[PDB]
RNA sequence: GGCGCAUAAAGAUGAGACGCGUUUUAGAGCUAUGCUGUUUUGAAAAAAACAGCAUAGCAAGUUAAAAUAAGGCUAGUCCGUUAUCAACUUGAAAAAGUGGCACCGAGUCGGUGCUU
């Protein structure tokens, strides 16, 4: 677990990430997109729950939400739910 | 109309505002473009400006390096195919054209389907006769008969394009190959790397152990008990597992922060030990180059292990021994399956898709997930040995083609492709008349120093061409001139020093930079000899004499060698306090270690004049790589080295730069003194000074010295200027919109200059901001204080680190259970009311660090002045204090805090430090952005080379406009909306003015240029307050932001009490008006009109995703080349989008296919791009639309602002979907409130604003319930997320009477449902309510375009829906 | 913000080479059952499957060739994912040019007056 974890790891499979965030622009919003397409995702940082855990704790499940686009996407986010717990 | 502007600098976003003299923000009515019925807008002239980051050069030079080595590769290819080419024509005419269309169907193919050999029989016969190619590479090194020529050039074609690493230099023997040699060369590095603790590895045999099959794990300990002993966990030990291929973790092993787990056969390594290499320093990546060495001979060891027939025959009888183990151990694999389990067997064998056996062969899977798949099923069979041993042995099933080939030496096969030519001498003449040219082919290399073979077409190659053919590996001499174009790669390979420009810099282990660095830590030696209780800097007797003594002697010295092996050996000295050096050197004489350990001749190096000479070995040891190029730049020092050494100096390496440059420290000198930096280091008097000081000397010249040579030359543009900066791409790109900004900005009021131009700027952190990074660092300071003390406060009270970072608590187990200022033990249940002192109080120095604050009872326990801690404390505590001396709970800056009251009171020097550290800009791209902009704006000279400095450029710290705005309660949600930026630039512009205004006096340190002089050696009183509108000196107090205050509160309850409305004192004119500033600025500060710019983009980049489908049959492919189907052959998808073109054409309705009058979006790939460029309406025409209409032909890039409805503003987020775009006016108080709702656990202060503050939060539970309302009407009208909307409205409607402080912790998290940009999720209390997004496009037909300047000050409105 | 020892550090940058991986094809599948197809003896079924198909059971199963951002022209054993960018006005580009001021209030800016 880091956020190069998500990064190189998420980079390894074939997608784009390329985060923007640092001092003083407390926000640190990656993006995804799931399609290479305006279909971009995101998740924040905030004082709580680092991106991390709101990466893991946003992707226990697998795709069963209403969008029918991107589910081999969340499919490929259920493979990286446990290797980074168990290496 | 006077004014001036405040900005902000981060990484996505600049703040930009316009202020006048009261404060107030103008606004104007604007102009507006396009065909709409408003044709004025009144704005308010400020805002920010957003945009994505600008990413490094990383990936483009990854993927540069990928063309050329594919091109370079396939090169060799037509180089061999030159070579056959006749004698291939003599035989099989078209057999190089079957091996071109191997790639076809059969249908498309225009010759037989079987490419080798053409029949079918010699075909299967083939395949039977040789399964793989090694069994035909081992048949043809072991021959006497003819072959076929086909054959051979498919053997040595093989032989080409799989060549192995480079690495190795020279042949194969035990010097540079065996692990022996190899091993005890890492022994050497690692006891002659320490000097202490040596450890022994003469009568272990690394060999036997390493080199046979067993378990790498049991393996492990193995050579670990053949040692004497370190741990199973040693350094050594954690590094030889390494070796093997083990990852082990280094975290306890240097005692770092994080894990360090490191893979070598991990791509990461080759930056992730860099990281690693930052967290210990650069005299460990030896050893770890030795370890990686290593590990290669363990490899190698790996995969040769046949030694019988070993003439000639060193690799593919191994690998089809490796292929027999593979064929039978598979054959009674499946023997004990269908013996054991009928059931699985297709599981294993059919399956592909459950990283199975057919996975690891057919399908997609890897030897990680096949071992994994098996290892309990093989596990739970009845009876099954000796496989196990191939699970550890990674021997089981494991292929030819595999990730270890990384380790093969080119030796292997150059001699191997070798003896085939011994074989085939004989038969085919044409080898043996072009073996050289075959050999030469297999051995090219192209070296670092020539770079690219171009033909002045390039952007990034040097190559000079003596002769003017083709560039061939056959006679690659005699093209190339390697000293003019290795005399560039010179030239293009160094830097140049922004501390000294026109120069180039040193290399990093230059005998000059070494001692630079090593007498840089010797001036900060300030020793006490017991009995003068002085700690005074060394003298250069002293400094040379040590140097002469312990530099020259061994490197890792401590100061116990330091004080025992000097002060005492040959000054006779017992305990002498050096206080600089704790324990070790962080610089040390290692490179002069070397050469002396090499030639063995220290009269040659303690020369002054042979030290250009090591600055010559130095340079060609950094830069050059290839080894004849190493070596004929010697021939010059050949007289000096008598072969001996050279047959050794040639591989000795060093990489590195120096930060400096020898004009910058051997170079100039104060024409004053006479004397370089080097001539300082060894005698700067009784003040031996850092050379931090030595740039920053303000009385001496060297700033000056600096300064005439940081002004440029002859100066380029705009963009050059930001090309020579040194920071990140995004925060360069920030540099350049900045200016951009500024440019427009100036163009909007009345073309007239401003006045003052303030800058912040601080960015690129990554450190995790100190939440549970520090509790192990603070955590650490309490097992070192009680590791001391043996005081055991961890057995009556264990703590958690959760609340570790809360002061309170960690201040009480800082000083042992007792109280600084009276004599006493603080109580463990009464810490509530316990009161947290100052060192020195809140009217001198903001300062919320471990420094300054301390805890005990009372405030009253001090003394009774603001002044310094009363001589009734600290003479009275000076035993127990000094007890925290001798254990180290203070450092000595703490400590002459604590007693400085052995100083009496406040100095001149006192207040100048606590002045000097509120304002003092100390970052160096800061000062360059202040000259990028001070060079645009004033430009008005007179009759001398005078700059009339019209425009100030004011540059400010993120703590006072920080600290400002926490104290007077202007909080700063960085959640709620993008308008904060604006809002802190503005306040920007506020502290900054106001500081031109209140002190003129002393702009010379916080503006760059040159004004007075005049400091605050005469600008502090030499006693109290100074007279009423008589008062030449500053202030008393070193705040400077007091003035803005009503109550300046000192160390007795004592309101000093400054004039309401501040005026100065030179001047006579108002500077801050008191009654109507914080009304006026709260106003400014509420404002619901902020300018939010996401600043508009082409999209580049790549072209697609990259990984390559199997070939199914839908129609959204895009084919590799093309003649290839994207059915028949499979492709890419997902393309990249660059902008999207609105269009008005007609399609073809219906079956009858009629002129359809249609006006619809469509997205364009970056992979058609520059043909919409070339003709856009036959691009267009060949999309299959008619009656283009080119005047309305509309590019629409990334984020191109839409409007609609109620002023509904969304972002066009591509051709596929949409993004949102209005924002959120939201009154201060529920601002305020929500900060202080947030922020009750952790307030930070007084008890008075804590009650007072606490209070004030249990009020106002109506402004919770008016946010709620604010999002519920504010919603409905752009949002339009109805079931998000119940469901939100519902559930905080559950939870009511929930405890205040998370409650509010989920409004603010509630707050992300109406942001800019992308939907996201967000979790209100449990339930976590997901995103929804908006992927239609039919609305913005019908909407109101709207494009956007650079600072959206002139907006220009266009309608679609008016257009045809 | 971390002032993390009052100090303040360290920065873009570009050249060589391996090893993968992925994709398509070559790596003749064998037997039994059932089906479509022409033969065959045929006034019609009727095997000869030479084929294709599907379903069962068997049999092996490691490697090779090609490409690895579409391609471009300047044709090099070079280059193509970096930085760069609203609109309209010219200008091939390079570039340059394009828009009143005070006052009042604030729900995404609006209103009033003047100058024109």
């Amino acid at each position: 677990m880091n956020i190069n974890d998500l990064i190189r790891e998420i980079k390894n499979k074939d997608y784009t990430v390329k985060l923007s965030g640092t001092d003083s622009n407390s926000i640190t919003q990656l993006i995804i997109r799931v399609n290479n397409d305006g279909n971009e995702y995101v998740i924040s940082e905030s004082e709580n729950e680092s991106i991390v855990e709101k990466f893991i704790s946003a992707f226990k499940n697998g795709w069963n939400q209403e969008y029918e686009d991107e589910e081999e996407f969340y499919n490929d986010m259920q493979t990286i739910t446990l290797k980074s717990e168990l290496n | 109309k006077k004014y001036s502007i405040g900005l902000d600098i981060g990484t996505n976003s600049v703040g930009w505002a316009v202020i006048t003299d009261d404060y107030k923000v103008p606004s104007k009515k604007f102009k507006v473009l396009g065909n709409t019925d408003r044709h004025s807008i009144k704005k308010n002239l400020i805002g920010a400006l957003l945009f994505d980051s600008g990413e490094t050069a990383e990936a483009t030079r990854l993927k540069r390096t990928a063309r050329r080595r594919y091109t370079r590769r396939k090169n060799r290819i037509c180089y061999l195919q030159e070579i056959f080419s006749n004698e291939m024509a003599k035989v099989d005419d078209s057999f190089f054209h079957r091996l071109e269309e191997s790639f076809l169907v059969e249908e498309d193919k225009k010759h037989e389907r079987h490419p080798i050999f053409g029949n079918i029989v010699d075909e299967v016969a083939y395949h039977e006769k040789y399964p793989t190619i090694y069994h035909l590479r081992k048949k043809l090194v072991d021959s006497t008969d003819k072959a076929d020529l086909r054959l051979i050039y498919l053997a040595l074609a093989h032989m080409i394009k799989f060549r192995g690493h480079f690495l190795i230099e020279g042949d194969l023997n035990p010097d540079n190959s065996d692990v022996d040699k190899l091993f005890i060369q890492l022994v050497q590095t690692y006891n002659q790397l320490f000097e202490e603790n040596p450890i022994n590895a003469s009568g272990v045999d690394a060999k036997a152990i390493l080199s046979a099959r067993l378990s790498k794990s049991r393996r492990l300990e193995n050579l670990i008990a053949q040692l004497p002993g370190e741990k199973k966990n040693g350094l050594f030990g954690n590094l030889i597992a390494l070796s093997l291929g083990l990852t082990p973790n280094f975290k306890s092993n240097f005692d770092l922060a994080e894990d360090a787990k490191l893979q070598l056969s991990k791509d990461t390594y080759d930056d992730d030990l860099d990281n690693l290499l930052a967290q210990i320093g650069d005299q460990y990546a030896d050893l770890f180059l030795a370890a990686k060495n290593l590990s290669d001979a363990i490899l190698l060891s790996d995969i040769l292990r046949v030694n019988t027939e070993i003439t000639k025959a060193p690799l593919s009888a191994s690998m089809i021994k490796r292929y027999d183990e593979h064929h039978q151990d598979l054959t009674l694999l499946k023997a004990l399956v269908r013996q054991q389990l009928p059931e699985k067997y297709k599981e294993i064998f059919f399956d592909q898709s459950k990283n199975g056996y057919a996975g690891y062969i057919d399908g997609g899977a890897s030897q990680e997930e096949f071992y994994k798949f098996i290892k309990p099923i093989l596990e739970k069979m009845d009876g099954t040995e000796e496989l196990l041993v191939k699970l550890n042995r990674e021997d089981l099933l494991r292929k030819q083609r595999t990730f270890d080939n990384g380790s093969i030496p080119h030796q292997i096969h150059l001699g191997e492709l070798h003896a085939i030519l011994r074989r085939q001498e004989d038969f085919y003449p044409f080898l043996k008349d072009n073996r050289e040219k075959i050999e030469k082919i297999l051995t090219f290399r192209i070296p670092y120093y020539v770079g690219p073979l171009a033909r002045g077409n390039s952007r990034f190659a040097w190559m000079t061409r003596k002769s003017e053919e083709t560039i061939t590996p056959w006679n690659f001499e005699e093209v190339v001139d390697k000293g003019a174009s290795a005399q560039s790669f010179i030239e293009r390979m160094t830097n140049f020093d922004k501390n000294l420009p026109n120069e180039k810099v040193l290399p990093k282990h230059s005998l000059l930079y070494e001692y630079f660095t090593v007498y840089n830590e010797l001036t900060k030696v300030k020793y006490v000899t017991e009995g003068m209780r002085k700690p005074a800097f060394l003298s250069g007797e002293q400094k040379k004499a040590i140097v002469d003594l312990l530099f020259k002697t061994n490197r890792k010295v401590t100061v116990k060698q330091l004080k025992e092996d000097y002060f005492k050996k040959i000054e006779c000295f017992d305990s002498v306090e050096i206080s600089g050096v704790e324990d070790r050197f962080n610089a040390s004489l290692g490179t002069y270690h070397d050469l002396l350990k090499i030639i063995k001749d220290k009269d040659f190096l303690d020369n002054e004049e042979n030290e250009d000479i090591l600055e010559d070995i130095v340079l060609t040891l950094t830069l050059f790589e290839d080894r004849e190029m190493i070596e004929e730049r010697l021939k010059t020092y050949a007289h000096l080295f008598d072969d001996k050494v050279m047959k050794q100096l040639k591989r000795r390496r060093y990489t590195g730069w120096g930060r400096l440059s020898r004009k910058l420290i051997n170079g100039i000198r104060d024409k004053q003194s006479g004397k370089t930096i080097l001539d300082f280091l060894k005698s700067d008097g009784f003040a031996n000074r850092n050379f931090m000081q030595l740039i920053h000397d303000d009385s001496l010249t060297f700033k000056e010295d600096i300064q005439k040579a940081q002004v440029s030359g002859q100066g380029d543009s705009l963009h050059e200027h930001i090309a020579n900066l040194a920071g990140s791409p995004a925060i360069k790109k920030g540099i350049l919109q900045t200016v951009k900004v500024v440019d427009e900005l100036v163009k909007v009021m009345g073309r007239h200059k401003p006045e003052n131009i303030v800058i912040e700027m601080a960015r690129e952190n990554q450190t995790t901001q100190k939440g549970q990074k520090n509790s192990r660092e603070r955590m650490k300071r309490i097992e070192e204080g009680i590791k001391e003390l043996g005081s055991q406060i961890l057995k009556e009270h264990p703590v958690e680190n959760t609340q570790l970072q809360n002061e309170k608590l960690y201040l009480y187990y800082l000083q042992n259970g007792r109280d600084m200022y009276v004599d006493q033990e603080l109580d463990i249940n009464r810490l509530s009311d316990y009161d947290v002192d100052h060192i020195v109080p809140q009217s001198f120095l903001k300062d919320d660090s471990i420094d300054n604050k301390v805890l005990t009872r009372s405030d009253k326990n001090r003394g009774k002045s603001d002044n310094v801690p009363s001589e009734e404390v600290v003479k009275k505590m000076k035993n127990y204090w000094r007890q925290l001396l001798n254990a180290k709970l203070i450092t000595q800056r703490k400590f002459d805090n604590l007693t400085k009251a052995e100083r009496g009171g406040l100095s001149e020097l006192d207040k100048a430090g606590f002045i000097k550290r509120q304002l003092v800009e100390t970052r160096q791209i800061t000062k360059h952005v202040a000259q990028i902009l001070d060079s645009r704006m004033n430009t008005k000279y007179d009759e001398n080379d005078k700059l009339i400095r019209e425009v100030k450029v004011i540059t400010l710290k993120s703590k006072l406009v920080s600290d400002f705005r926490k104290d007077f309660q202007f909080y700063k949600v960085r959640e709620i909306n993008n308008y904060h930026h604006a809002h802190d630039a503005y306040l920007n512009a506020v502290v900054g003015t106001a500081l031109i205004k209140k002190y003129p006096k002393l702009e010379s340190e916080f503006v760059y240029g040159d004004y007075k002089v005049y400091d605050v050696r005469k600008m502090i009183a030499k006693s109290e307050q100074e007279i009423g509108k008589a008062t030449a000196k500053y202030f008393f107090y070193s705040n400077i932001m007091n003035f803005f205050k009503t109550e300046i509160t000192l160390a007795n309850g004592e309101i000093r009490k400054r004039p309401l409305i501040e005026t100065n004192g030179e001047t006579g004119e108002i500077v801050w008006d008191k009654g109507r500033d914080f009304a006026t600025v709260r106003k400014v500060l509420s404002m619901p009109q902020v300018n939010i710019v996401k600043k508009t983009e082409v999209q580049t980049g790549g072209f697609s995703k990259e990984s390559i489908l199997p070939k199914r049959n839908s129609d959204k492919l895009i084919a590799r080349k093309k003649d290839w189907d994207p059915k028949k052959y499979g492709g890419f998808d997902s393309p990249t989008v660059a902008y999207s073109v609105l269009v008005v054409a007609k399609v073809e309705k219906g079956k009858s296919k009629k002129l359809k009058s249609v006006k619809e979006l469509l997205g364009i790939t970056i992979m058609e791009r520059s043909s919409f460029e070339k003709n856009p309406i036959d691009f267009l025409e060949a999309k299959g639309y008619k009656e283009v209409k080119k005047d309305l032909i509309i590019k629409l890039p990334k984020y191109s602002l839409f409007e609609l409805e109620n002023g509904r503003k969304r972002m066009l987020a591509s051709a596929g979907e949409l993004q949102k775009g209005n924002e959120l006016a939201l009154p201060s108080k529920y601002v305020n409130f929500l900060y202080l709702a947030s922020h009750y656990e952790k307030l930070k202060g007084s008890p008075e604003d804590n009650e007072q503050k606490q209070l004030f939060v249990e009020q106002h539970k109506h402004y919770l319930d008016e946010i709620i309302e604010q999002i519920s009407e504010f919603s409905k009208r752009v949002i339009l997320a109805d079931a998000n909307l119940d469901k939100v409205l519902s559930a905080y409607n559950k939870h009511r009477d929930k405890p205040i402080r998370e409650q509010a912790e989920n409004i603010i998290h509630l707050f992300t449902l109406t942001n800019l940009g992308a939907p996201a999720a967000f979790k209100y209390f449990d339930t976590t309510i997901d995103r929804k997004r908006y992927t239609s496009t039919k609305e913005v037909l019908d909407a109101t375009l709207i494009h956007q300047s650079i600072t959206g000050l002139y907006e220009t409105r266009i309608d679609l829906s008016q257009l045809g």
